[PDB]
RNA sequence: GUACUGAUAACCGCAGCAGGUCUCCAAGGUGAACAGCCUCUAGUUGAUAGAAUAAUGUAGAUAAGGGAAGUCGGCAAAAUA
RNA sequence: CUAAUUAGUGACGCGCAUGAAUGGAUUAACGAGAUUCCCACUGUCCCUAUCUACUAUCUAGCGAAACCACAGCCAAGGGAA
RNA sequence: CAGUCAAGCGUUCAUAGCGACAUUGCUUUUUGAUUCUUCGAUGUCGGCUCUUCCUAUCAUACCGAAGCAGAAUUCGGUAAGCGUUGGAUUGUUCACCCACUAAUAGGGAACGUGAGCUGGGUUUAGACCGUCGUGAGACAGGUUAGUUUUACCCUACUGAUGAAUGUUACCGCAAUAGUAAUUGAACUUAGUACGAGAGGAACAGUUCAUUCGGAUAAUUGGUUUUUGCGGCUGUCUGAUCAGGCAUUGCCGCGAAGCUACCAUCCGCUGGAUUAUGGCUGAACGCCUCUAAGUCAGAAUCCAUGCUAGAACGCGGUGAUUUC
């Protein structure tokens, strides 16, 4: 018989998939599209989630109630020192997809770079690139040589960025390599770009801006082994129900005698790769600028980082992006900021969006000094002072 | 972006922070916390709660 | 809300399911409101169906004088006390869940309104802003 | 006849089984109380352990707003005391 | 009675097939008896969430049973359908 | 459930919608008929839960007819993409009413689903009533109380490792497989078109909302073995300070963590088509959307995008051991 109550389905069918990702760098399936009559630019950039605080600003939206009115938005800050290129790679059209045909590096990689192809780094000799870095001591012949087999062939470019975790407060030390496609310009000039940003740094400021929508690509934060209550969302069985209650009742029909995949069945939650697109760039501040946190209607002088820190974080000293809304993604993790592949023009983009006001309380607990100088203006003059 | 005072301590509202609660009689009560909403709801008396704004003011503090 | 309603109701918390009796606010002889549905609600398998403040929902006078009684009625929601956000950020909540009785159009039966009413049900419903005192 | 146990190891239960098996003595406090809770004398410290803290269990709990709309049925829990 | 009641109660009675120690009718008190309603109360529910102990998990030791023609990926066909 | 013929109904008019007398079928969600399988046992009804499929489509998308002026409605085409509710009564399937809704379509999967639950029903043993029986007892009559066992095996499914194809490390490609968004209201268009009037739209645009999904934890709320701080009872440490026990003694607050439409955020645009309406244009010197050719077009399909990465698919790059 049937069902005799429609309900849709607990889940969706297109993120089935709930295994544990390949890594903690999510990969970006996709680059914007390219057209080349733009200058040369990065299409994506890496960063690491430090945490949320809240923004409030005027809504520019004419027909709705909260019309040039104050609203406060959550925003997700990430700490983006600025990302450094150290190789090129050219992808060549096959019948079969993009093939790598040659990857150059430059002649100087940091230990920070040099410690991402390592396992066990204190141990080892560190040999990673020495007999490379020969190509470039004879004038530079062999790596021109594989430059112009890069711009003959090589439809599309990436480049082998890494970032600076040095500058990042975390204790990982070994950094993340990846690959960003550049797109303005010809295959030539895209290559030109890349050897003349050998061991040189690129800025979050040069790839995004202000009022830009951006997608976020990264890896859910993971929780274990869980149940189908949870990791799929299914009403619990009642209280009377022997052998347990957070199940799923029925697994299926007699006939066929298999279960089939699409019923909700227990396993792992989190640590999936998640992108999600159109979240819109609030702010993009400078770490040579102290009053980050400041604004045209504040001007109080302050940073960013709240007090104690940004809590399971550190404390933010770089260029940060700070975009509105969830980011799929614990504080301390890699994150990829893309550029949007189309043009959002709902009306909820191309909004030019101006804070009045960002909370730098403590989210260490019920924070409401937004300063040090103002936790002192209100308790005044204390035993361990003066 | 107005600051308001906690009307139970004295403490600043920032703006998205804490709760406020209209009483039946329509006398605005806006609470930094679950704390100070919490000692409000008990019927406390805020001149008796030491780190009050309410309590150092008339202790002279 | 819908006919009667002018204006949109940005989402607010739902905070009175089906079965909920909220006290009446107007002076129309009712002395509670016993929730049976919510106009403009939606379908979900054993989702109840919940009101906010704001609504216009169907309702019978469980107390009050017979007049009212035994047969059900449109009630507007007034109060609400279950927290809910507005856009600028900030958690407000009544003392009680309080509504006033109308017509499916939005004319008031009553003639005041005691207590306060939030302002998300007097820019909604103007007949219910015309016979309110305090809006919030 | 006289030792010893008289039972979560000496009895009966296929056993060194959370079962069953007649009785005497009987401290202090709280408190109406041979109730519960804590201590003195006397007696034990026996029951495979170590490490982690997934799902689902079993036992114990707590929940904003609503208050039986759940369910064959207020079953279970809460409330009361 | 309820917004709504194949439930409940009060009446009505040509009652398939009520009825007088096959005891009739009624009854205060009593009931771990059956049913209906109301107040209170609550995670029964909306709609789930979180915490604790012992498991399950991993390890050292100890170490069974059920069942077992052979065994173990489907779709359709035919076939004791 | 669907046709064929058309005597009539539809003021007029067979076929807008209907349609008698007849007649041709389809379906196995009815009940029979049969007794083929199972009596060295395939766990009964109904509900809950959950997945998928069918289309004979209720809604939504695009259309064609009308006895289509508008609005509303009726008939039909492609269409199963997408949803199809909350309750009172009954063990109910069925039913009936209350209300919301965009709509409250019909079904299948061993009349899906009991080593998933529940056990109200039927259908052991206890018992009462009525009728029947001389009786023991019967009832396809009513009522009440009545043990729901086992997975640790193989497969399937969901997750998790993993030998080998010089070793090891990093960056990648993408075959294949899956896929997702959904529906409404208000304002304006506009009291406009249309209409004698009564009444009374639609496209575009804006603001939000419903259902779903993926995250997230700044805020708000919940949770408290932070046994963190404070308070309280009984008792014990001669008092005090400080503690122990009451299986976490209880109470208030409570960070962090987890978490809630109880919180916030986000959820893509290109092509090819169906129905249909067309163009040129013969067959058939005319005419025709069709025959060759062809234009536009559905929530369709495919791709963009998103998820996983073949552990026997592939690329690039780094280092590549001396007693």
């Amino acid at each position: 018989s049937h069902r005799k109550y429609e309900a849709p389905r607990h889940g969706h069918l297109g993120f089935l998939p709930r295994k544990r990702a390949a890594s903690i760098r999510a990969r970006v399936k996709a680059f914007p599209k390219d057209d080349r009559s733009k200058p040369v630019a990065l299409t994506s950039f890496l960063g690491y989630k430090a945490g949320m605080t809240t923004i409030v600003r005027d809504l520019d939206r004419p027909g709705s109630k909260f019309h040039k009115r104050e609203v406060v938005e959550a925003v997700t800050v990430v700490d983006t020192p600025p990302v450094v290129v150290v190789g090129v790679v050219g992808y060549v059209e096959t019948p079969r997809g993009l093939r790598s045909l040659t990857t150059v590096w430059a002649e100087h990689l940091s230990d920070e770079v040099k410690r991402r192809f390592y396992k066990n780094w204190y141990k080892s000799k560190k040999k990673a690139f020495t007999k490379y870095s020969a190509k470039y001591a004879q004038d530079g012949a062999g790596i021109e040589r594989e430059l112009a087999r890069i711009k003959k062939y090589a439809s599309v470019v990436r480049v082998l960025v890494h970032t600076q975790i040095r500058k990042t407060p975390l204790a990982q030390k070994k950094a993340h390599l990846a690959e960003i496609q550049l797109n303005g310009g010809s295959i030539s000039e895209k290559v030109d770009w890349a050897r003349e940003h050998f061991e040189k740094t690129v800025a979050v400021d040069s790839v995004f801006e202000q009022n830009e929508m951006i997608d976020a690509i990264a890896v859910t934060k993971g929780h274990g082994f869980e149940g189908v209550t949870h990791r799929w969302g299914t009403k619990k069985l009642p209280r009377k129900t022997h052998r347990g209650l957070r199940k799923v009742a029925c697994i299926g029909a007699w006939h066929p005698a298999h279960v089939m995949w699409s019923v909700a069945r227990a396993g792992q939650r989190g640590y999936h790769s998640r992108t999600s697109i159109n979240h819109k760039i609030y702010r993009v501040g400078k770490g040579d600028d102290e009053a980050n946190g400041a604004t045209s209607f504040d001007r109080t002088k302050k940073t960013i980082t709240p007090m104690g820190g940004f809590v399971h974080y550190g404390e933010i000293k770089n260029d940060f992006i700070m975009v509105k809304g969830c980011i799929p993604g614990n504080r301390k993790r890699i994150v990829t900021l893309r550029k949007s592949l189309y043009t959002n023009t709902s009306r909820k983009a191309l909004e030019e969006v101006s804070l009045k006001w960002i909370d730098t309380a403590s989210k260490f607990g019920k924070g409401r000094f937004q300063t040090p100088a103002e936790k002192h203006a209100f308790m005044g003059t204390l035993k361990k002072d003066l | 972006m107005k600051v308001e005072i906690d009307s139970f301590s004295g403490a600043k509202i920032y703006p998205g922070r804490g709760t406020l609660f209209v009483r039946g009689d329509s006398k605005i009560f806006r609470f930094q916390n679950s704390k100070s909403a919490s000692l409000f709801k008990q019927r406390k008396n805020p001149r008796r709660i030491a780190w009050t704004v309410l309590f150092r003011k008339h202790h002279k503090k | 809300s819908g006919n009667g309603a002018q204006g949109t109701k940005f989402r607010i918390s739902l905070g009175l399911p089906v079965g909920a009796i909220m006290n009446c606010a107007d002076n129309s002889g009712a002395r509670n409101l016993y929730i049976i549905a919510v106009k403009g609600s939606g379908s979900r398998l054993n989702r109840l169906p919940a009101a906010s403040l704001g609504d216009m929902v169907m309702a019978t006078v469980k107390k009050g004088k017979p007049e009212l009684r035994k047969k059900v009625m449109p009630a507007i929601v007034v109060r609400q006390a279950k927290s809910w956000r507005r856009r600028d950020g900030v958690f407000l909540y009544f003392e009680d869940n309080a509504g006033v009785i109308a017509n499916p159009k939005g004319e008031m039966k009553g003639s005041a309104i005691t207590g306060p009413v939030g302002k998300e049900c007097a820019d909604l419903w103007p007949r219910v802003a015309s016979n309110s005192g305090v809006v919030v």
